[PDB]
RNA sequence: GCAGUCAAGCGUUCAUAGCGACAUUGCUUUUUGAUUCUUCGAUGUCGGCUCUUCCUAUCAUACCGAAGCAGAAUUCGGUAAGCGUUGGAUUGUUCACCCACUAAUAGGGAACGUGAGCUGGGUUUAGACCGUCGUGAGACAGGUUAGUUUUACCCUACUGAUGAAUGUUACCGCAAUAGUAAUUGAACUUAGUACGAGAGGAACAGUUCAUUCGGAUAAUUGGUUUUUGCGGCUGUCUGAUCA
């Protein structure tokens, strides 16, 4: 919610610590994404920094094509299993955690994104909403 | 075609340690080395 | 303001109440409470649960309102 | 005039706007620097409507339409839909579409005579695309991409497409569409051309990062 | 030696000592800034906490993403009947502070307050104010002296008031007496305002209007004795620790050779006085009204009372202040509402609110129905009923 | 280790914007030596975890002064310890070194803070293996494997909690003294404007969100279930139905 991010995100619950493996929503070779760090996190002794829907995270490709493996690179989270309230009222949650691989400007490397995407991820990143099939 | 990329990555400023009496240069492990400037400290 | 209905049973859900579930194939389910939501995770059929609207509509339970007669006819002629 | 503009600081105008012949739409949260491009050259010709679709500021990717019809998803509220009932002229036909494949702007890709759509779209929905718009629908995919709408800008005069496309696929579309297509790029070499810019008969707005060699290929083929 | 990894301390050090407060009814430590240009009014008010419910409203903040949108929100409901005024108290100023010069009481008093002057009412001969009411027997030599007294001297002027506990679903019959400051013009007009209002009623709408930011002053919910982990929010020690893990490991260094005030220990949690500021009023609903929870968009004839009552309280057949957020202290408890101390320009504290809808379902477990009329309509006829 | 004084060479001209050699004058007790005053009828001998507080010789955060300061990005110095200073891979480690986030990943003290607070990987009993040494018993501060962590109920301190006696008893207040808290960052707008030959590229005022910390609260969402509240299931016992 900052690195060339078009908008200010309202706080939503965290369900993706460091060490999580979310799936790869885009179609640029990678299968799943091992989060190592979350861009714009705070600091507290002993607290693990944790991502949410719409945050940009640094990641490695643990399962996928060999060109993407063995390199830390950025990535954006497009779905979540930990439920969150919306200002309108409802608590909602997708079936799984998933994200797309993207460069530090916030642009897409893939051409299309399978499954649904959050509305809160779409507003924030224009090139994610460009390549989306569904939005919520 | 050229003059596009940054190809930076590596930091522009860095540190080295030096014994002032003996005239030796520190390494990241325990090695102290013997190099009176010139070709060795380049490497 | 809007009032959406429950996916499992059939009851109405007033604002700020119950969960919502976006499935992996882009489909949206609303629940009034964790009873209807736990029966969804357990893989239960709502046509066989006595207390649901999908049960009581299929079995003709309390059909005196629906089955009763009512006036509906006209004839202008011109 | 291929007018350069940004939205807050974004070059992707086709995300935040939807430009056709009879009407024009824009996203709500913008500065007066955004609207000077749209309002000045048009002046008092067509109605420029401020709106949001499904509580988002990405109306370009959610909507899709031509001179006769504007398609929207089910999330649009009565407050949002009634605002379009009043704002737009009498000739246009607005309608909610019921389909669980996407937001419409990446799927649909159309103008007056011919339309391009997503290959997986169902038969129940595709009749409403023909009936309301008044266009013969044909299912196509730009050089492998199923998301046609983000990698292909189109119009009555011509159409700009995805950079990495063959000679056969462009000339095959000229039989169906009946126009000369030119594969190019926009905004300092973005492959995402559909969301980067907008276009119609009178005007062709694009991002501020577009260069002079690239802005020559845009205004020539569209014929302004 | 040094701390290895720096980290901010657990707990706030100007909330000490955490000792059981001196009475359920909290003191108002500070009244707002007196302006003698404006007329005489009341600065605070007494009510009883009923519970919470849910609201829907349309947001009106230009610049936000949620602009011209609907939002749900939590609200408290404090039950607030009229207060009765029975005395005045004039304070003279000295080099040592404010000193109370004279108090003056009304001729007649209710049993509701007489009550408050006894511990064993039922055995009492009930002789309170029997000798004072005899002062009022004569024309007024001893009484009008003591108001000329307050007019002549006296810098500020409080008014002595009490609740009508009887018009309320609680058990007790003993009302809550209190002082309340007047911030009007001329000490003469304040005391002449009191003179008139002996044994008179004051409602809530005269003090509090809608959209007004108010402060809530109360005693917090109690929990008795508590360990260091939950009391101060300190870390649990690991699993392998012999003899205790919900503790602090190092209580202090060798010098100073003394356990410090600053370190965290086990003890009392809850039942502390707390002032909580900047709560916005959303509704000053009327008692004698059968469209209390009714709104502009809603149009259903209903009260704020939920189905089957407010839990552990009752019904609310009185005036009330529906105030946004939450408030210190539990249900049933005496609360003091207070006017703001400063002029809050802000942007937010200014936004006029208009409600869409108020939830009136059962709070006694996952209620589906707003009204009992809507319960019978959905289900239809059953074995009992029609 | 830290600080002046003098200033060699540098810094295209130019000692002193800034780098800064050698000399000469000091402070420190976070290093290591030197000594043997105290303790051998015993002051628990590493590190880590946990937690408070203090120092400034200030990494960041506020306001300033200098520049070989056009702007941007920096460098040097002043007031200031109010407020913060992280997540991980290898190692028992202190130390070290890497990956990553960040506004910043400053340095130290408190019996080299802290074992009737823990842990016991390390060192340092007895078992056992190797290597070198020794005729041998055996040595090695060389490597390697396994090895008991006791007691609070006393006084004091800290935390909470009662309480005699000031004619009795009840209600409403005053405020001496003591404590005290908020913190940092993004976006939009200002503006592709100020400045600059170009490349590049600000700021005050406004709007909106968020990080760390704190005090409450339980509409809602989630957690908990001896409501043993309702329903189901197994085996057995009450002759079977019920219970
Ligand atoms: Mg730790
Ligand atoms: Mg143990
Ligand atoms: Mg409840
Ligand atoms: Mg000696
Ligand atoms: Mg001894
Ligand atoms: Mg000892
Ligand atoms: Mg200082
Ligand atoms: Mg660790
Ligand atoms: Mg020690
Ligand atoms: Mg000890
Ligand atoms: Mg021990
Ligand atoms: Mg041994
Ligand atoms: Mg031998
Ligand atoms: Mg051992």
């Amino acid at each position: 919610s900052g690195n060339g991010a078009q908008g200010t995100k309202f706080r939503i619950s965290l369900g993706l610590p460091v060490g999580a493996i979310m799936n790869c929503a885009d179609n640029s070779g990678a299968r799943n994404l091992y989060i190592i760090a979350v861009k714009g996190s705070g600091s507290r002794l002993n607290r693990l920094p944790a991502a949410s829907l719409g945050d940009m995270v640094m990641a490695t490709v643990k399962k996928g094509k060999p060109e993407l493996r063995k390199k830390v690179m950025p990535a954006i989270v497009v779905r979540q299993a930990k439920s969150w309230r919306r200002r309108d009222g409802v608590f909602l949650y997708f079936e799984d955690n998933a994200g797309v691989i993207a460069n530090p400007k916030g642009e897409m490397k893939g051409s299309a994104i399978t499954g649904p995407v959050g509305k809160e991820c779409a507003d924030l990143w224009p090139r994610v909403a460009s390549n989306s099939g569904v939005v919520v | 075609k050229l003059t596009v990329d940054i190809t930076q990555g590596i930091p522009r400023e860095a540190n080295i340690s030096f014994c002032r009496n003996c005239e030796r240069f520190l390494q990241p492990p325990g090695q102290w080395i013997r190099a009176e400037l010139e070709s060795r400290e380049l490497l | 303001m809007k009032v959406e209905i429950d996916s499992f049973s059939g009851a109405k859900i007033y604002p700020g109440r119950g969960t919502l579930f976006v499935r992996g194939d882009s489909k949206i389910f609303r629940f009034q409470n964790s009873k209807s939501a736990s029966l969804f995770k357990q893989r239960k059929n709502p046509r066989r649960i006595a207390w649901t609207v999908l049960f009581r509509k299929h079995h003709k339970k309390g059909i005196t309102e629906e089955v009763a007669k009512k006036r509906s006819r006209k004839t202008v002629k011109a | 005039m291929a007018t350069r503009t940004q939205f807050e600081n974004s070059n992707e105008i086709g995300v935040f706007s939807k430009l056709t012949n009879t009407y024009c739409l824009v996203a709500v949260g913008g500065s007066e620097n955004f609207y000077s491009a749209f309002e000045a050259e048009l002046g008092d010709a067509i109605p420029i409507v401020h709106t949001t679709i499904a509580g988002t500021r990405i109306i370009g990717r959610m909507t899709a339409g031509n001179r006769r019809g504007l398609l929207v998803p089910t999330q649009t509220t009565d407050q949002e839909l009634q605002h379009l009932r009043n704002s737009l002229p009498d000739s246009v036909k607005i309608q909610r579409v019921e389909e669980r494949l996407s937001a419409l702007g990446n799927v649909i890709c159309c103008n007056d005579y011919v339309a391009l759509v997503h290959p997986d779209i169902d038969r129940e929905t595709e009749e409403l695309i023909s009936d309301v718009l008044g266009v013969e629908v044909f299912r196509q995919t730009i050089s492998g991409n199923i998301l046609v709408g983000s990698y292909c800008s189109l119009s009555n005069q011509g159409g700009l497409v995805h950079p990495q496309t063959s000679v056969q696929d462009q000339e095959e579309l000229s039989s169906l569409l009946q126009v000369p297509l030119v594969a190019g790029t926009v905004n300092r070499g973005s492959s995402v051309v559909g969301a980067g810019m907008v276009v119609n008969d009178y005007l062709a707005v694009t991002g501020l990062d577009t260069t002079a060699p690239e802005l020559s290929v845009i205004e020539s083929i569209f014929r302004l | 030696s040094h701390r290895k990894y720096e980290a901010p301390r657990h707990g706030h050090l100007g909330f000490l000592p955490r000792k059981r407060a001196a009475s359920i009814r909290a003191r108002v430590k500070a009244f707002p800034k007196d302006d003698r240009s404006k007329p005489v009014a009341l600065t605070s008010f007494l009510g009883y906490k009923a519970g919470m419910t849910t609201i829907v409203r349309d947001l009106d903040r230009p610049g936000s993403k949620f602009h011209k949108r609907e939002v749900v929100e939590a609200v408290t409901v404090v039950d607030t009947p009229p207060v009765v005024v029975v005395g005045v108290v004039g304070y003279v100023e000295t080099p040592r502070g404010l000193r109370s010069l004279t108090t003056v009481w009304a001729e007649h008093l209710s049993d509701e307050v007489k009550r408050r002057f006894y511990k064993n009412w039922y055995k009492s001969k009930k002789k309170a104010f029997t000798k004072y009411s005899a002062k009022y027997a004569q024309d007024g030599a001893g009484i009008e002296r003591e108001l000329a007294r307050i007019k002549k001297y006296a810098s500020v002027v409080r008014v002595l008031v009490h609740t009508q506990i009887r018009k309320t679903p609680l058990a007790q019959k003993k009302a809550h007496l209190a002082e309340i400051q007047l911030n009007g013009g001329s000490i003469s007009e304040k005391v002449d305002w009191a003179r008139e209002h002996f044994e008179k009623t004051v409602a809530v709408d005269s003090v509090f209007e809608q959209n007004e930011m108010i402060d809530a002053i109360a005693v917090t919910k109690g929990h008795g004795f508590e360990g260091v982990t939950h009391r101060w929010g300190t870390k649990k020690l690991p699993r392998k620790t012999h003899r205790g893990l919900r503790k602090v490991a190092c209580i202090g260094a060798w010098h100073p050779a003394h356990v410090m005030w600053s370190v965290a220990r086990a003890g009392q949690r809850g039942y502390h006085s707390r002032t909580s500021i900047n709560h916005k009023i959303y509704r000053v609903g009327k008692g004698d009204d059968e469209a209390n929870g009714a709104t502009s968009f809603d149009r259903t004839k209903k009260t704020i009372t939920p189905m089957g009552g407010f839990v552990h309280y009752g019904e609310i057949k009185n005036d009330f202040i529906m105030v946004k957020g939450c408030i210190p202290g539990n249900r049933k408890r005496i609360v003091t509402l207070r006017k703001s101390l400063y002029t809050n320009t802000s942007r937010k504290a200014l936004e006029e609110v208009s409600l869409k809808w108020i939830d009136t379902a059962s709070k006694f477990g996952k209620g589906r129905f707003q009204t009992p009329a809507e319960k019978h309509a959905f289900m239809g006829t059953l074995k009992k009923d029609l």
